[PDB]
């Protein structure tokens, strides 16, 4: 599914991600923008045997089990395929676990490069929230 | 310390030990089931063509029953004469000959050993000795009687004919129901948590049956005066319990069609239950016809096999009446449901009382036919037949203790 | 179209009604002119019509529950139905023919738990006022054997 | 013989005693229907006229019922006609008991008061002139009550419940059951062992510390009391967790006794562990199976806060008890360990060859006591 | 709205945790201030409050698994849960009250399989961090009988 | 995208096929180069490879059904599969691994019903030409014991 | 008139009562399983390290078998000398010493009582009397013999060595298959609805092999034979689709022998069927039930391709075996077919009244052998 910017804002707010561990809603929308371009099917094969899955590009070595990643730890205890659906639930619940791991949103390289200390609240203006 | 000690010649007292003594159960297999009785096997219409067979039991002993090309029915013990394996492994089928799976010994439909695999050895080595003769090895054959389509078997060649065993009055009561071709409309098994005897006593228990019937007329569902009676053959082993209206006397349910029925007998009989020692029942309850087969399984368990019947000439509307009235009978029967449980109530109630006696005094100490059903004459009859087969009449020492005197006449 | 989810939801409400001994509500799962039967694989394979229970109307089901309450003697027990997912063989927006696997545990008041029956429901479903209803339910039991008796329907 | 005793003393028990079926039937005649008191139920379970429960004395089913005189009666749950159970319900309230088979009626004493079709039907059949109801009936039991406990015996010769218990057991029961109690739950355990292995285990002061491991994984003095017959005992004790509230308790006994387990031959247990009160009933079922019925108790006067303490402390006891869980299995470990050893003997020598009271609990004196009482009832005692 | 599919998914993860002997994870299915109880239909019908297991906190559940690992002696065995479809009585996007039928097989390390328990879970669900959580689970067993002992919770 | 709904529907059709004696259709649930094995928890925990059934091709499954029909002697009996919900362990856009709890009743032609096996299917699923198919099914039985023999696959 | 009355000195007739008499079954426990036999316990490779143990049975009697630091294997009755509880509760494990859970009595790996909880009392009081001596209490120890990795146990001080008990011909036939290190590739148990003897007779039944099993005839009389040891108790029977690979094999035996079944009284089987190797242990459980424990074997040196051939050929054996499936049911067919015939006799006349070796397999000589050994152990001769 390709989300609308505001469609995704509303959806992330409904799954309790406004200010989840200090991170305003704009950080999450901005993150999805530069990780996946709002695409729930985005996948990115890495050269280390791992793949990043879905709207928030969650990694198959630490977080989800894709069944082809050596050393898989599956800390969100889900299959990576759950992170490729139209419904963002499994990706949000995993993201909440990642962002609580101790390194906040820096887990997300695209967020770090393109979002972190910008005007992130620009990603949620012109939206019904 | 014998818990199977009979109190006297009379059957008004039954030792509760008779329902739990395992040595006595094995004696029932030798002296009843493989003695001078007729065991109900199946209906001839269930094996109509040459080669059609069913497997069943006579007591604990597995049986094959089979139709041959002469249109006769044969029966034999389902035991290979080699090392004892069941010969026929299916409940039913059609075959030319029976072959044991273990070492391929062959039997014809009479149960004769016709073939022994590698009887003559291979390359002049092994097989049977010169002295071995096939015709000297075989399962026990049964004497077979077919009476109004009912196939019985005995292990004894000295058993009376089925006609003498039943007697005239039971013969007529079977013929009355099995007067024209019948069709199986269903089969169901009940596993009873009781010694077989408690169920067979219950079939013969006109006291319980008449109490339960009198309750069902509380609901006012017929409203027509009835008279009942009990018939007991000379041996005691067989009974009929009936109820009837007098054709041409003057004067709850949201679907009354459960009890809507049709006249189809030349008499007023609304209910007839008929027992043949040691485990056959034929029932007519309004238009509900069935056969039951009772088998012993373990000291405290037995099997009741129902065969539901219609007549081959039934219309759609007559057959539907029987399918509705079947709700009265079987495992979930409005009438018979509790028949599955009362045996077990006795089996459990007597748990601490193996040394005590049932009291069976209703209608006196007779084992003959009676007007009315507030009697246990047909239950006492069962014990009369049982003790004769089992050799448990007053013998020797205790007879001597009663009779060693000289009264003034 | 009637689907596997609506039938599974219906089958859970049917099981809960029978397992809670709210037996008065069991006939409401059926059309006025329904068929209900409890039979076994041998009878069904040979085409034998008789049932341990046999009903061709909702009224016959209501009478069977009256008789259970006000007439039948049996030792106290309950059922536990465990159902599989249904398969639809044919149907449209309003009718469907469907098979549902079942197992029924019997628990005696004295504590014994036994597998009492297993098999499949062979069902014909219709839609009355937007709600699923059984035109027909045949409980085809895997075993020819009923332990002791059958008081509650399957 | 696999039930041959090897001496007058009880330091050796023949393992055959747990598998010999003839000896089991003798236990039904000489123990359960002999000179014992069988625990039936609590008075608070049958408070009003007509209230009844069904239960067992050994293999024999029993009805226990309250009558309008406020007395409790008990009789064999066996119809005097053809032997059917009379009462089919675990509990209820009734004017009279009726056998469902042929509608024979019994009063609350177990007297035959009615026989269906006694005089025949339309002047045909029925009983002979010589039949008299008053000559047919289930065996009645003697009933005794003690601080809310209801016991039954088949024997005219059994001593009074006070003499049968003896003073020390009487005082130790009264200490717990000094005010009205209320059932707060019932659970049954089916034990894969001969009854005796569970009753021995209750009396096994030695194992209580070693089998259990709960207090020791995560000083106070104790003792064992044995009555004069040997059949009854008391084992007593007197002065990590993320939710310590499991063991938070309140004072409610005059003494400082924090544990009291009490047994009455042949199958009664009263337990007090902190504020956890319960009764157990042990019944034989088959040579290698038995039934343990728990009745968990509060006092009728408990506050909500006291009752909550008992509901939390109940985690210590029963089928899943932090303490009692193992008690359900060790019997079966014995039953199976002795499979090849029917001809060998248990060794019970801890605390000597004594069957009397002891300071300390590193003894098997209450286990030997059980065998002393058992051999007396069973006619197996040998002379010293 | 919380629906029957989300509750069934929850119930399957709970069963998988208990049946795999990942017992350390069992308390995480409950709220901090949860109620868990194992009881039977007789106790439940009479309103008797005691459980074979009785917990009014997640910490009590954690201690019961500590005790099972470090302290309790029992013969090795496993559970196999077979669950029915839940029935929701009430609830919303966050809370639900539901009943779920269950059966538990016990398999001893020595090979014997028995029906060890059956009944229904009477549950109160809440949502924490977007995940279903039991505020309350009462395992109402059909039988008053536990064979031998109960080591693993239901 | 393989999901829990597709696998539940698949598992029901597999169970229906095996329970109905349409055993000829059982191999069509698998890829050409599939693995099927029936094993137990002990073997699976120690990493022991052998199965009471062991197939590394669809053809070996077809041979097993031929032998069952034309060659093997066993007393007539039937299975009743009661399945849990599938739980997906691993997946990407196209493949999935899943575990499904099962229980299998055996019903002898003579009427005896026993719990014959229980455990989980450890599965690898693929979709070829619109058809969901097992690349792998390992039936991990809870018990090391098979009563009498195993004629029908689980 | 006894149902266990033998009708002659020879074994051409077996009383069907022998399969249902419970008193006679208890005599089997005293005179066979705890008498002058060797009971198969496990393979040495299943308890390779110090402390490794398994629990099993010799007849009805539970056994612990365990490796000690000397690399020797010990076995003892799994019965605490206090009040009789199982000592070891696990099917297998590794331990320094065994402790009974009931009252914490400790045993070393020989089964000697090393410790009694509160032996000397607690504070002043209780404990054992002065006269109590640990060294006088212990479960029965078993004699252990290891032959080609096979671990046997006996209760009897008088049983000959395992070599003499087997005799040379069985010794060589075991060596032929267990000539190199083996690896367990799987364990399965079959619960048989028959008296143990019906299964042990079946293993020895060269007559049935080709007739019960249409796989043995349809896809395979061939060169072969039946060997019976001097006692009669032990035998050898030997012989020489869309995916044909089920039966594709490789040569690995010097002789041409594609089948060798070997039985050792009273419940051990070693099988070689092409490349399918296995051990079976037969245990009595009740009068009409027994347990067959399968241990499937590869050789440690197998390649991937050889190991795969054994995993495919294992479809022939075990509970679902194209061959052995029937062996699980035929015992019960006999158990049930004789239900009314406790007083009648099996007829075992094929190949005469011989209990010796034979160059054909259309004989029951190895079945008669079993009954010769049985009657000697049981005191039922003539
Ligand atoms: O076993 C039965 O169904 C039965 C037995 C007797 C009678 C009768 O005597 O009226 C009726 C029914
Ligand atoms: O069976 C029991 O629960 C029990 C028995 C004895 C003791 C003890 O001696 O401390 C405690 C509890
Ligand atoms: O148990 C077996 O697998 C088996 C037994 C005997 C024979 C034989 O003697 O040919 C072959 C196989
Ligand atoms: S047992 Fe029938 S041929 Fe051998
Ligand atoms: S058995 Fe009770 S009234 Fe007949
Ligand atoms: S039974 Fe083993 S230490 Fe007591
Ligand atoms: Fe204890
Ligand atoms: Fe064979």
């Amino acid at each position: 599914k390709v989300f609308g910017r505001c469609e995704l804002a509303a959806a992330m707010k409904r799954h309790g991600l406004d200010n989840y561990r200090g991170y305003s809603l704009g950080n999450w929308v901005c993150a999805a923008k530069f990780e996946s371009n709002f695409n729930t099917q985005a996948t990115n094969r890495n050269t280390d045997g791992s793949t990043d899955y879905g709207i928030l590009q969650i990694n198959s070595r630490w977080w989800c089990n894709d069944g082809r990643t050596p050393g898989s730890r599956n800390l969100c205890n889900i299959p990576c395929s759950a992170l490729l659906s139209s419904d963002i639930t499994a990706s949000v619940n995993c993201a909440k676990k990642i962002v609580s791991d101790g390194n906040g949103m820096n887990a997300w390289v695209a967020w770090r490069n393109r979002c972190k200390g910008t005007d992130v609240q620009a990603w949620i203006r012109g939206c019904r929230l | 310390e014998s818990i199977i000690q009979w109190h006297g010649a009379t059957n008004t007292r039954v030792p509760f030990g008779i329902y739990t003594d395992t040595a006595n159960a094995d004696q029932e297999q030798q002296r009843i089931y493989r003695g001078e009785v007729w065991n109900y096997l199946c209906l001839e219409s269930e094996i109509p063509g040459a080669g059609d067979f069913r497997t069943t039991f006579a007591g604990e002993t597995p049986i094959v029953v089979v139709r041959d090309a002469d249109q006769e029915i044969y029966a034999f013990e389902n035991r290979c004469a080699h090392r004892g394996a069941l010969i026929a492994l299916e409940k039913s089928g059609r075959t030319d000959s029976f072959q044991c799976v273990y070492h391929a010994w062959s039997y014809n439909r009479q149960g004769d050993l016709t073939g022994v695999a590698f009887e003559k050895g291979v390359k002049g080595q092994g097989g049977m000795p010169a002295s071995f003769c096939k015709e000297e090895h075989g399962p026990r054959k049964l004497r077979v009687a077919v009476f109004c389509g009912l196939v019985f078997g005995s292990f004894s060649e000295d058993v009376p004919s089925i006609e003498d065993y039943l007697g005239p009055e039971i013969c007529e009561r079977i013929e009355r129901v099995l007067h024209k071709p019948v069709e199986v409309i269903g089969r169901f098994t009940q596993k009873l948590p009781n010694n077989w005897k408690l169920y067979f006593e219950n079939v013969k228990d006109s006291y319980h049956a008449s109490l339960l019937h009198m309750f069902f007329t509380t609901f006012e569902l017929n409203r027509l005066s009835q008279k009942g009676g009990v018939i007991v053959d000379e041996s005691g082993g067989h009974h009929v319990s009936y109820s009837m209206i007098d054709r041409g006397a003057k004067d709850r349910l949201k679907d009354p069609s459960l009890l809507e029925g049709f006249e189809e007998f030349e008499d007023g009989v609304t209910l007839q239950i008929l027992s043949v020692f040691p485990g056959f029942v034929l029932q007519q309850i309004q238009n509900s016809i069935a056969v039951r087969q009772l088998l012993p399984k373990s000291i405290s368990s037995s099997e009741l096999n129902w065969t539901y019947l219609g007549y081959a000439d039934d219309s759609a509307e007559q057959r539907k009446v029987r399918l509705k009235q079947a709700n009265l009978i079987g495992p979930a029967g409005f009438i018979s449901m509790e028949d599955g449980a009362v045996g077990g109530f006795v089996q459990r109630g007597i748990a601490g009382a193996a040394n005590l006696d049932a009291v069976i005094e209703m209608g006196g100490d007779h084992e003959g036919s009676s007007e009315g059903r507030a009697t246990e004459t047909s239950v006492r009859g069962f014990w009369k037949a049982y003790r004769k087969h089992m050799g448990q009449e007053m013998q020797a020492e205790n007879l001597y203790f009663q009779g060693h005197h000289h009264h003034h006449h | 179209m009637i689907n596997e989810i609506q039938i599974a939801a219906f089958n859970a409400a049917y099981a809960k009604t029978v397992d809670s001994d709210a037996m008065e509500q069991w006939p409401t799962f059926f059309t006025k002119d329904c068929h209900y039967r409890v039979t076994n694989v041998d009878n069904h394979a040979e085409g034998l019509a008789a049932g341990i229970v046999w009903a061709d109307s909702q009224d016959m089901l209501t009478d069977r529950i009256s008789a259970l309450r006000e007439a039948n003697i049996y030792e106290r027990h309950r059922y536990r139905h465990i159902l599989g997912l249904p398969s639809i063989q044919s149907g449209d927006a309003t009718q469907a023919s469907a098979s549902t696997p079942f197992m029924v545990l019997r628990i005696m008041h004295t504590g014994e738990t036994e597998v009492f029956a297993s098999g499949e429901y062979l069902d014909k479903f219709t839609t009355i006022d937007g709600k699923l209803r059984l035109q027909e339910r045949i409980a085809v039991c895997d075993s020819t054997v009923t332990d002791t008796l059958m008081a509650l329907p399957l």
